């Protein structure tokens, strides 16, 4: 009686039949900046309907020998929507978010994916192989924007640090044998109470396929993966005119 | 009223736990529909079976503390940060302000994403074989925007308004406590993202994860006198971390560092994390 | 004691020493559509920071022999600023409006300006110059965006009806020698309490010299006009991908 | 209340007045300071100087009642709107429903911008010399979307829904009641805009002040044999208005009209407002 | 022209929020900013 769920924001509602339960990441729900730890002077803006939505980005294919894709937030959704320009028209942001993945199959195949949100994922090179180059990751990699990048050397998660705990993060999984979804909700989480939304990129998230996919011969060999965000509590400050990145 | 459209939780709280948490006793149970031995991973919540609704258990009181798990006691030891020599050849050094040049420390720090603490420093200082020879010592802490002494007898090291200690190679090493001075609210250890605006560049690659809240200045030592001095000196840096609050856990570090600004690995001996055998059967 | 004034609104302030009082257009003070009167189901939103503040358009130049210029509205609007954004990417809008018409000139100097609000100003042709002719006015003429359009017969006002009797519409005077500013506060006038803001032009803002600007030679021969106006409780409803026209 | 941001006029109110108002007496005045001679008409209010405070004034009590002025009684007067002549030549007209064919009720509406109104329609209809025929004559009003008769025996003529009257040459003129039907709150007579979306080109210019609030569908009358009537028919229909609210007035038009659907004047006889005359000194 | 420094502050010119600060003034103090020891003589005896 709770595999069903309904969640409807703005004007957008996401229906699942076969689904866990709901996670909210370090047991906090988002919520407007109190006067206590502001800083910022001039009143903010607050768009509250055109901003708190579910936007769905697009969709990649589950092969039987893939990596692992990442998502940087919120440089995902800065050239989409209202929200694509009100960040572009201020300063300041702040806003949480509302993760939702979704990937189906039938009761034929197998597969686990594991879901999770990582916050100051700063990305790392392979140092030009033999580890003397002081390299750097280009501007494609580190914000690639709503198509997302794969991961290369995912057993390190091309950070140095090893896949095996990633769980203490929050996190869900998609056991294709039970459920088809899952849902984070994520609090906003900074040293500062507003930052720059073209400069900062708060967290971001993992999809890492741990079990491989696999079907016998004639099942339908084409199994995509969908992922549907929502900021929840937006806010906005120190206009300026449009300036993209 | 004329808008009726106009008018319109937290989970869990903290408690104090001086011991470990006792064993209640139990006996066997035979039952349909209640399970607490069947779980469900899949939804990120770790499972709450006890030892007692498994097995029978008898009742043990224990009482082993847990001050050792604290963070206070976990960071409050003084860790080798920095090894500054002048052999640099004109008496004096100007060493910029980096924490991240010795592993053993940069691993328990990056456990944690935001920190918040005061440090208290102690300079121990011997000529490069451990002996000593009596010598007249200055610090001195440049904050970002000052200006930095540029030879052995500037005006900058006039210290009328710089903190500075003055101290003997024959004395007690020297120690002083220092306040938390980030302008945002903690010190971060990851920063992802750009610190300027505008384009970037394979020119300006290298900006990527330097945050300003971080960056202290610089730190810079001399021989008092004004001729060449003819010992050579070392000097070695110990910090104590106090009053230590922490956020958001991370994973550790399996791989070894490579520089101190970037997380930048080898890429072709991939470590991997536990040590292998042989077969999955036999240990 | 009233001749200097101040209006502040958003995040920018107009001053004048020497102006007017204040015309509020039929006594009625703009507002948000209340309950009783609405007939859309969706929640509104209401940016209320970002788009309520004074946007200054272009400069025109008083010359001799001027004729008169015509700005039509929110036309003017729709392509600056975030209010350019949300009046793209919805359906209906409504807001109110104040208009600041600045002119300055030295005490050296005579002319007199009347300005005034005309709504429902519907343009038309000189029918082919003998009168068979069904012409129509193009789409430069009749939504000029924020540059505006200049008249050819102002004496008819290129509608038929005589400038006689203009001021029967809410109006103010520049007159050179008194004041140099001209301000009105419009509401919110039409037969539906929402509208689209690409298909519709709810007034024009007129400007139209009566007596000629007249001065000796060796004084500032360069006499502008600056207006500047500001929406005042903008609401938008029905979002929808962004169209331009 | 955690955000202390969050929490957070009409003018003048009618009266009624049914005669013109009385005069008062006065006297003469000597003072300094005040007076109600001088005016600033830039601020576009109006004087509001009387006639006691320039001149001295007796007592005068005005019964002059201010009745005729009304909204009302200036526009419940049937004027003519149409005329129809069935030389066409098939027995049946179906004529568009558009009130601004004739020049002298199109200027009086014109008036103001918004009316909102219901109507009272009058069908007077004879020869066209005035001479009188018994025949038998059918009026049928047709929606917007409703199917159009196009011959004189057609399936339209049947009237299942249809509201339609049956009336002779010889009888007193037909008369009908039509309540207030737009869509919209109000009719409008201006509407700056195009009612489409889409782009406006060349081939669509003709789409500007159209408002769809305002057409009403069609009219069409027949003879109602199935035959060929002998005799020419030439109808003429009248319209008055009642229960009226208006707003938003303009200024009345001064040059002749062209159309019946755009605002468009001759452009080279401009006629000026005023009868011109001699000198300016000479009357 | 009256040789007084203006008292216009943040709110009369735009609109503001609340914010509580509480930043202390305290190393703006004259005790503060003096009390360090600088050096004033360099005296030799050859
Ligand atoms: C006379 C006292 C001289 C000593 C002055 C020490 C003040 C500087 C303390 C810095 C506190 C840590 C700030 C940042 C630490 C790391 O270097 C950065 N996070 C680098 O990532
Ligand atoms: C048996 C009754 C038949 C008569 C039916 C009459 C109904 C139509 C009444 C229309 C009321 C006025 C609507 C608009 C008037 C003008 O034609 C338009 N504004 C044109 O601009």
């Amino acid at each position: 009686s709770d595999r069903v769920a309904q969640l409807t924001i703005g004007n957008s509602t996401i229906t699942t039949q076969e689904a866990a339960n709901i996670v909210i990441a370090y047991g906090e729900w988002p919520e407007y900046c109190p006067d206590t730890d502001a800083t910022a002077v001039d009143k903010p803006t607050r768009p509250d309907v055109s901003v708190n939505r579910f936007f769905t980005l697009d969709t990649k294919s589950w092969a039987k020998d893939s990596k692992g894709w990442y998502w940087k937030f919120p440089d995902v959704l800065t050239e989409v929507g209202v929200f694509g320009q009100n960040a572009q028209f201020h300063y300041l942001y702040r806003s949480g978010f509302c993760v939702h993945v979704q990937c189906n199959a039938s009761k034929f195949h197998q597969g686990a994916l594991l879901v999770a949100v990582l916050p100051e994922y700063v990305l790392g090179t392979i140092a030009g192989g033999t580890g003397n180059e002081n390299s750097h990751p280009p501007y494609a990699t580190t914000q690639p924007g709503q198509v997302g990048a794969v991961l290369t050397h995912p057993y390190v998660l091309d950070a140095g640090i090893p896949l095996s705990q990633l769980t203490v993060c929050p996190h869900q999984w998609i056991n294709l044998r039970t459920n088809n979804c899952a849902t984070i909700i994520v609090p906003y989480m900074n040293t500062v109470p507003f930052d720059s939304a073209l400069n900062h990129c708060n967290f971001g998230l993992l999809v890492i396929p741990v079990v491989p996919l696999d079907f016998n011969a004639g099942a339908t060999s084409e199994i995509p993966i969908t992922v549907t965000i929502a900021p929840m509590c937006a806010e906005f400050a120190g206009l300026r005119q449009a300036v993209k990145q | 009223d004329p808008i009726a459209d106009m008018i319109d939780r937290s989970l869990t709280a903290l408690q104090v736990l001086p011991t470990a948490a006792n064993t209640e006793a139990s006996s066997h149970r035979l039952g349909t529909g209640v399970v607490p031995a069947l779980q469900a991973a899949e939804t990120g919540a770790s499972s709450n079976a006890s030892d007692k609704n498994l097995i029978e258990t008898r009742c043990v009181l224990n009482h082993h503390s847990t001050q050792e798990t604290a963070i206070g006691n976990f960071f409050s030891r003084a860790g080798l940060v920095s090894i500054i020599t002048m052999p640099n050849t004109d008496g004096y050094v100007n060493w910029d302000i980096d924490l991240m040049g010795y592993a053993q420390l940069r691993r328990k720090c990056e456990l944690f994403t935001y920190m918040r603490f005061d440090a208290e420093f102690t300079f121990v200082v011997a000529k490069p074989n451990g002996v000593l020879v009596p010598q007249l010592l200055q610090y001195m802490y440049v904050p970002p925007g000052a200006p930095k002494p540029t030879s052995r007898d500037s005006f900058a090291w006039q210290t009328a308004t710089n903190p500075s200690v003055f101290v003997k190679m024959t004395d007690p090493p020297a120690q002083v406590s220092v306040p938390f001075m980030s302008p945002a609210s903690a010190y971060q250890w990851f920063y992802d993202g750009y610190p300027t605006f505008g384009e970037h560049l394979q020119a300006n690659d290298l900006d990527y994860g330097q945050c300003p809240n971080n960056m202290m200045g610089t730190f810079s030592i001399r021989t008092v006198g004004t001729e060449k001095s003819p010992h050579s000196i070392t000097l070695r840096v110990y910090m104590r971390i106090k009053h230590v609050r922490a956020w958001i856990p991370r994973p550790l570090r399996n791989q070894p560092y490579l520089f101190k600004t970037n997380p930048n690995y080898k890429g072709n001996d991939i470590k991997c994390t536990s040590t292998s055998r042989d077969k999955i059967t036999t240990l």
